[PDB]
């Protein structure tokens, strides 16, 4: 759960575990707009 | 098919009729309008973001 500088960003394992496994299937409007940009 | 759309219900696509071309349709940008100031009180120059 510590970070670690090997990596770019100040995460840890379990951080990036979080971010990488809710994301959105493209079903709404925020990934369109949100994350990138086109509005 | 003539012309796209998305979830969005918005035209993002359309064939030309002049040429066999997709072309895709991006709106012109746009956004408001934020003023920084650091209060009349104090002075007068002004940020635009
Ligand atoms: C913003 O404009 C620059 C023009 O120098 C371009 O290189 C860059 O890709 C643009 N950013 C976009 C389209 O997100
Ligand atoms: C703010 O405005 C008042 C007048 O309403 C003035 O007396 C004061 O000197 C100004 N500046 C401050 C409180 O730093």
């Amino acid at each position: 759960i510590l970070p670690d500088p090997s990596k770019p960003s100040k995460r840890s394992f379990i951080e990036d575990l979080l971010f990488n496994k809710v994301t959105l299937a493209d079903a709404g409007f925020i990934k369109q707009y949100g994350d990138c940009c086109a509005q | 098919q003539q012309f796209g759309r998305d979830i969005a219900d918005t035209t993002d696509a359309v064939r030309d009729p002049q040429t066999l071309e997709i072309l895709d349709i991006t709106p012109c940008s746009f956004g408001g309008v934020s003023v920084i100031t650091p209060g009349t009180n104090t002075s007068n120059q002004v940020a635009v973001l």
